RNA sequence: CGCCGUUCCGAAGGGACGGGCGAUGGCCUCCGUUGCCCUCAGCCGAUCGAAAGGGAGUCGGGUUCAGAUCCCCGAAUCCG
RNA sequence: CCCGGUGAGGCGGGGGGGCGAGCCGGGCUCUCGCUUCUGGCGCCAAGCGCCCGGCCGGCCGGGCGCGACCCGCUCCGGGG
């Protein structure tokens, strides 16, 4: 029943032959300076060594703990620009006739606020650029005792702060009807940042060669230890 | 003829009623032709040789 | 989804046009070279005359800034009269004179009249 | 004294190269898949004379692996080759006058 | 209280953690242009001491002199 | 002040047959235009550089004090 | 940090397939990656599989995957 003129004509794409296919070159593509600029700083953090004081950042909270982190700071977020101007309103509608918890941002009042032990747990953006902001906080908050975490995403605290960024915010007092929430992230948080501050103050980052080469040395060896296994036979 | 005059001449003028006409002259068409269809040949019975001594193999 | 060159080239991106909240000029300017200004005066010498009998041609003194279109279109306007063809050349001392040849129907020494050319 | 004729040479002006009607740089094939695996084929198409070179240069043509296209090459003569000769280029070229390997 | 724990530690250009960052920074400001607008101070801290504030009409620009 | 440099450390194309979407028109029948999206694109060097190089196509007769392959009479031609 | 090349076009590792070897049909030392006769031609996919639409199982038109293996952190090389 098929059509007898329809049949196979594939094509040989050896060398010569057939011309060659558009196939994906990704990865040969000769991309703009700012994308190999932003590509090798990538991996010289890799490949250098990264003192403990900044590779301490690349630890962060798994995505189960900063999801629960991040909705009982949700319930605490400061009023914005619009129901703040309808609360003033209302408060003439009261004069006519106490403060909630809240979080607080920032590096500047998260530190003096660490230093006074007026926090109960700090939350630090693992990409904060230049790290210096923030790069003595975690021994700082480990000083005075304070829980600390570091989470994914300076973004993701600026949307908490309804602002582009935030470096870090800070939990000074929470609703009685969030204590215990608040208590388990504190003990689950100590046990992973202010707990294991000896060993994390002493991990360098990086010192990692590439694939390629890799993959070089461990070829070397793989031709010596063959060659002592066939030693013995 | 000068090349821009080439614009205003009706097309039988520039070429020849035959494959390449006006490009390639006959006597090459010719070689071409044969070159062309006698390689092809060759690659069949390459073919059948090169399957031949497979099957053998 | 996938680069089969690999050469990267800038993306083309949108270009609205201007929209100005205010026009840099309160107004258009005045055209300088109308109708008047393109005509100076009438060509009265020897040379002149000869193009009118002989030629059925008018000899103006024309804006050095003019050319062969706008001078038919103001000696039409002007006169009510058809032109030909229109040849011009700038004289050494920095004039420009045109020949206008009138339409066969119009007598350019008739016409000359009505100019007050003759 | 003053500057010397061989200091002079080096600014260029009346000392720079007569390339008026050079016929371009000779140069093999820039490396490419094809010359790192295999080979690829070429045809001599003419042999030209470069002014200023006592090598004749050949002109050889291959087709573009990845686009329809005719590359021409302009090679450095090896002694006997002839127009309409193939020469083959790469890591699985054969031994023979004119070819490229490594 | 943050400006002055990055005063203090800018002073300890020595330490691993700066020559860490002062080395990859050098780094990529060689690979960009000799003058090139910056998105925001390198320094915040030795920046405003400086009399810059952060708000619209204040620019940094990085600018590369040989030595 | 600027100099070097001319493809060399560059996200260097503002284009298009065609296809899909809308918005507008008119000899509102159906064709155009316009905006967006899909698709396709080496040229790879802005610009300048020759009244002897390259470069389509005008010739005959008459005519002035002085201009004519340019004006007039006639007969052609290239380009768009 | 420097040098060379390219329109930064198939690099590194593994998978998958082929000829050989040899231990008692399977594993492995270990190799290759489809072009050498001729001064031809060679792109803008055939084929296979899976879904979608339009008109009336038949006609007309789309999309996707394989074909064209997977994953990778410096384009590939040479210095350092
Ligand atoms: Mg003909
Ligand atoms: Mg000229």
């Amino acid at each position: 029943v098929v059509n007898p003129l329809f049949e196979k004509r594939p094509k040989n794409f050896g060398i010569g032959q057939d011309i060659q296919p558009k196939r994906d070159l990704t990865r040969f593509v000769k991309w703009p300076r700012y994308i190999r600029l932003q590509r090798q700083r990538a991996i010289l953090y890799k490949r250098l060594k990264v003192p403990p004081a900044i590779n301490q950042f690349t630890q962060v909270l798994d995505r189960q703990t900063a999801t629960q982190l991040l909705k009982l700071a949700h319930k605490y977020r400061p009023e914005t620009k619009q129901e703040k101007k309808q609360r003033l309103l209302a408060r003439a509608e009261k004069k006519a006739a106490k403060r909630p918890p809240v979080l607080r941002a920032g590096v500047n009042t998260v530190t003096t606020l660490v230093e006074n032990k007026k926090a109960q747990l700090v939350v630090i953006a693992h990409d904060v650029d230049p790290i210096e902001l923030v790069v003595f906080l975690p021994a700082l908050c480990r000083k005075m005792g304070v829980p600390y975490c570091i989470l994914k995403g300076k973004a993701r605290l600026g949307r908490l702060v309804h602002r582009k960024t935030c470096t870090t915010v800070a939990f000074t007092q929470v609703n009685s009807e969030d204590k215990g929430a608040l208590a388990k992230l504190v003990e689950a948080i100590r046990t992973n940042y202010n707990d294991r501050y000896d060993e994390i103050r002493r991990h360098w980052g990086g010192n990692v060669l590439g694939p390629k080469s890799v993959a070089r040395i461990a070829k070397l060896e793989k031709a010596k230890a063959k060659e002592l296994a066939t030693k013995l036979g | 003829v000068r090349p821009k005059v080439l614009m205003r001449l009706s097309k039988t003028k520039k070429h020849v009623s035959r494959a390449y006409g006006g490009s390639m002259c006959a006597k090459c068409v010719r070689d071409r032709i044969k070159r062309a269809f006698l390689i092809e040949e060759q690659k069949i019975v390459v073919k059948v040789l090169k399957a031949q001594a497979q099957s053998q193999k | 989804k996938i680069r089969t060159s690999p050469t990267f080239r800038r993306p083309k991106t949108l270009r609205l046009r201007r929209q100005p909240k205010y026009p840099r000029k309160s107004a258009p300017r005045r055209n300088k070279l109308d109708h008047y200004a393109i005509i100076k005066f009438p060509l009265t010498t020897e040379s002149a005359m000869k193009k009118i009998e002989d030629n059925n041609t008018l000899v103006f003194i024309v804006d050095v800034k003019a050319n062969k279109h706008q001078i038919k279109q103001a000696v039409k306007k002007l006169y009510d009269i058809d032109v030909a063809k229109v040849n011009t050349l700038i004289r050494p001392d920095g004039e420009k004179k045109a020949y206008v040849r009138l339409a066969p129907d119009y007598d350019a020494l008739d016409v000359a009249n009505k100019i007050g050319i003759i | 004294g003053r500057v010397i004729r061989g200091q002079r040479k080096g600014a260029g002006s009346v000392f720079r190269a007569h390339v008026k009607h050079r016929k371009g740089a000779a140069r093999l094939r820039a490396v490419d898949f094809a010359e790192r695996h295999g080979y690829i084929k070429g045809i001599v198409k003419d042999i030209i004379h470069d002014p200023g070179r006592g090598a004749p240069l050949a002109k050889v043509v291959f087709r573009d692996p990845y686009r329809f296209k005719k590359r021409t090459e302009l090679f450095i003569a090896a002694e006997g080759i002839h127009t309409g000769q193939f020469v083959y280029c790469g890591k699985k070229a054969q031994l023979n006058i004119g070819n490229v390997l490594p | 209280g943050a400006y002055k724990y990055i005063q203090e530690l800018w002073r300890k250009k020595q330490s691993d953690v700066m020559r860490f960052l002062l080395r990859v920074r050098c780094w990529q400001y060689r690979q960009l242009s000799a003058l090139h607008r910056a998105p925001r101070p390198t320094r915040p801290d030795k920046a405003r001491r400086l009399g810059y504030k952060a708000k619209q009409g204040y620019v940094i620009y990085r600018i590369r002199v040989r030595r």
